[PDB]
């Protein structure tokens, strides 16, 4: 338990200036066995409630240079997103909504901005959006801002820049949701903000008819609840 | 030959069904042999194109930016050389209209002789954008354990860089190989390994006789040539290189471009 | 007799053998989207654009048809390159060779060597 406080102390006063020295302190203090605890602590107690200090943690991951630890962090993030998504969607869970938004931002920062993909066996985004549309109005509030946050970091990826087929695949679905007359002004303005951030034109996109395929929407894989 | 239980044709109908068995097959069987069928070379470059490597790159670029893919064959193997218990080659067939597309009649004619169905390609064919969208979130591309294998893959890796980025290829080779390294990190090229070998020279079929390998399928196709590429590499590495492919010299390079 | 098309950025020049090549007509793409015709070599006359037909896309298509001796209800293999250039799929200095009938040059050795990976 004494070590448990040292990890918190190390993460508390992190700065760009002392990043290397604090990394050395952490490598000296924490063991190999206790690394999963640090991964869960960083993704559950530090990243997900503090959206302002995110570049610091990405730089910490880069400086540490531990692919096993990076995989542990990514897996814990995916598990947390799944737990939040497949939960009782209470209409007043603003804390949960912010939690999901911040975790999605972190996911987009540590996968898309690192020129790595979001694996389908771990999380599918287009199917998530279609299921959100088919389930009702509550799940859209959870999904559309989360997907916008994930795609926000695509502009910093030379692989996942707008002309990427996958990014346009997600963006055309979001454009359809934008065109939907039953969607709310909040979600519509969020989609427009994402389009501005990616420097696209909502009028220049190529929306399809994915929301009109009842047969496809019936047999969707269930990542929600 | 056997092109039924070892080679699976992927149309636009069974694309998501046969892409589900690729994600679950790439996890344990990582090496992917690659072949691409395309309508040939049709446009020549002009200018102050010295640096025969640079000339080769521009000859690649001028043709890739205008011609459209017609077939892509992938074969899955593990380190030792075993195959994934049944279907191990996928032959993706794309869209191609023989009346409103770009082609050279000396390539289309012999491909039609080989057996490609240009009436079926027009109706049931995979759209490149959809294929790329399914490819990015599959783990086949952009991963680190996947080690691609190919034979004289100048145009093979350019057509899919265009397909996977939906943009024209970069002007110089510096920005082409940089993005190729991000997409496919390991580019073991059998021909580059060949131009270090004692006697092995020629083409694919002219070396499949020297290596004593039997071709499974029909010639000049995509799926039945990726299998021969894979078997050729797993014989060359075993026999000449003493079970080692040195990363520094023979990896990440192509024939002509490197 | 052979024909050639040179795409030097904004200029699409069509030329005929006479391997010296004499240009017949050149299309210039203006600032935004305008297309201009510069029939040359004979420098005017001879090949005559018919009445009515005035648009640059149509004059160039008719001239290519008259050069290739092709049928009216035909989109020949030079017409396809013209259309690709106008639509903007040829944005670089490039060279396209053709026979008299309009298809790309027959290159059996290159095709056979490029399909056998030689
Ligand atoms: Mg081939």
């Amino acid at each position: 338990e004494n070590i448990q406080e040292k990890i918190a102390f190390i993460f508390n006063n992190l700065s760009q200036s002392n990043m290397t020295q604090k990394v050395e302190e952490l490598k000296e203090t924490v063991k190999e066995e206790f690394m999963p605890w640090v991964s869960q602590y960083l993704v559950m107690k530090r990243v997900s409630i503090e959206p302002n200090f995110h570049s610091l943690y990405s730089n910490f991951l880069d400086t540490l240079k531990n692919p096993e630890f990076n995989k542990m962090v990514l897996n814990e993030t995916y598990r947390n997103i799944k737990v939040l998504l497949t939960s009782d969607k209470a209409a007043a869970n603003f804390s949960d909504r912010s939690l999901l938004k911040n975790l999605g931002h972190w996911l987009g920062m540590i996968t898309l901005a690192k020129n790595k993909p979001i694996l389908h066996t771990d999380l599918d985004v287009k199917s998530l959006l279609l299921e959100a549309y088919v389930k009702g109005q509550q799940e859209l509030l959870y999904v559309v801002p989360f997907v916008a946050k994930v795609l926000e970091s695509s502009i910093r990826s030379v692989v996942f820049r707008p002309p990427n087929p996958w990014t346009m695949a997600i963006m055309n679905v979001l454009a359809e949701l934008h065109q939907e007359h039953d969607l709310k002004l909040n979600l519509k303005f969020e989609i427009e903000v994402l389009c501005k951030n990616l420097a696209l034109d909502i009028n220049e996109l190529k929306p399809g008819n994915l929301l009109k395929d009842k047969d496809r929407l019936k047999n969707l894989d269930e990542q929600l609840s | 030959v056997e092109n039924s239980q070892v080679i699976c044709e992927v149309w636009a109908s069974n694309l998501e069904e046969e892409m589900r068995k690729i994600r679950e097959i790439v996890l344990s069987y990582s090496y992917i042999a690659m072949d691409t069928e395309f309508p040939g070379v049709v446009v020549r470059p002009i200018g102050e194109f010295r640096s025969s490597i640079d000339y080769q790159y521009q000859l690649l670029r001028c043709n890739v930016d205008l011609l459209k893919i017609i077939q892509l064959g992938l074969t899955f193997t593990n380190e030792k050389g075993e195959y994934p218990s049944g279907i191990n080659t996928w032959q993706f067939n794309f869209k191609f209209n023989l009346t409103e597309d770009m082609y050279s009649q000396d390539s289309i004619d012999l491909l039609a002789n080989s057996g490609l169905q240009f009436q079926k390609h027009e109706e049931e064919g995979i759209d490149t954008l959809h294929f790329a969208e399914l490819l990015m979130t599959s783990g086949v591309v952009l991963c680190d354990n996947v080690k691609w294998l190919s034979f004289h893959s100048g145009y093979d890796f350019g057509y899919m860089v265009k397909l996977l980025t939906d943009s024209r290829l970069p002007e110089e080779e510096h920005e082409f190989f940089h993005i190729l390294n991000l997409f496919f990190p390991s580019i073991y090229d059998v021909k580059y390994l060949m131009k270090s070998c004692k006697n092995l020279k020629g083409g694919l079929q002219e070396v499949a006789d020297q290596l004593d390998l039997q071709r499974i399928g029909r010639q000049h196709q995509a799926g039945s040539d990726s299998l021969l590429t894979g078997m050729a590499f797993f014989r060359m590495k075993e026999l000449f290189f003493e079970d080692s492919i040195d990363d520094a010299k023979y990896c990440g390079r192509l024939y002509g471009l490197g | 007799m052979k024909r050639l098309i040179i795409c030097n950025g904004n200029k699409l020049t069509v030329c005929t053998q006479a391997e010296k090549y004499t240009p017949i007509f050149s299309l210039t793409k203006e600032s935004d989207n305008e297309l201009t015709l510069e029939l040359s070599g004979v420098a005017r006359g001879y090949y005559i654009i018919p009445s009515e037909l005035t648009s640059s896309q149509a004059r160039a298509a008719h001239l290519i048809t008259l050069l290739t001796r092709a049928e009216e209800s035909q989109t020949t293999d030079m017409h396809k390159i013209l259309n690709s250039f106008v639509s903007g799929k040829i944005t670089s200095g490039s060279m396209f060779n053709f026979e008299n009938d309009g298809s790309f040059k027959r290159e059996p050795e290159e095709a056979y060597n490029l399909i056998n990976k030689i």
